[PDB]
């Protein structure tokens, strides 16, 4: 029952989805920022540096806006 | 008013001021309200000539404006029959006020602390927020 992963660390496998854990109900439901409204290169650099440091939220929203906005892209 | 009657009666002799004022009053005796009213009218004249590029309730009063109010009050008080020199000096001070309004000459400062009266922005431009300007240290 103690299934080992690829890295050889035993653990217990659970059928419950991690999001549906009754503890992350208010952090899995986020209304998107849409940061690509009035972007200035300074602010784009700021969000890129924030993503580099570890906070990937702004970068992901910016990428989503770039995907849906720029038709050639 | 910019100048008080105690200054108009000093720059211009009080006896001549009484001679000019005593007819205008109702009773016929030397009065002081006529001179104050003339000074108020001259101050209104100067205020109109200065409101072009100044906040008119002047924070600091230029020190020459006392002279410029006394001369205009004196001319306004000699309207029946003025001397040629009074008219010439009134034309000179009107020319100076026109130059101040146009921008050729600043009124001056307060002689005590050398402070110039403030005013509204003569020139004012608005543009869209700056993007791609050199202040954007990103990219480059």
């Amino acid at each position: 029952g103690r299934i080992l992963d690829i890295s050889g660390q035993p653990f217990d496998f659970d059928d419950e989805m991690q999001s549906r854990s009754d503890e992350l109900a208010m952090v899995m439901k986020r209304t998107q920022e849409h940061p690509s409204s009035g972007v200035t290169p300074n602010r784009a650099a700021q969000m890129l540096r924030d993503a580099e440091r570890g906070d990937l939220t702004a970068q992901a929203d910016l990428a989503f806006d770039m995907e849906e906005k720029d038709t050639h892209l | 008013n910019y100048a008080t009657v105690n200054d108009l009666c000093a720059r211009y002799t009080r006896t001549r001021l009484d001679i000019l004022t005593r007819p205008k009053t109702a009773d016929g005796q030397p009065d002081d309200a006529v001179a104050e009213q003339a000074l108020a009218d001259a101050s209104a004249f100067i205020d109109g000539y200065l409101a072009a590029r100044f906040v008119l309730p002047l924070t600091v009063v230029p020190s020459l404006l006392k002279r410029q109010c006394c001369v205009v009050a004196w001319f306004y008080l000699n309207e029946s029959q003025p001397t040629e020199q009074i008219t010439a000096t009134y034309r000179d001070t009107v020319r100076w006020l026109e130059q101040v309004r146009d921008g050729k000459t600043d009124p001056g400062v307060e002689s005590r602390t050398a402070a110039s009266p403030e005013g509204e922005d003569l020139v004012q431009v608005q543009s869209d927020p700056p993007v791609f300007s050199r202040k954007q240290k990103g990219f480059i």
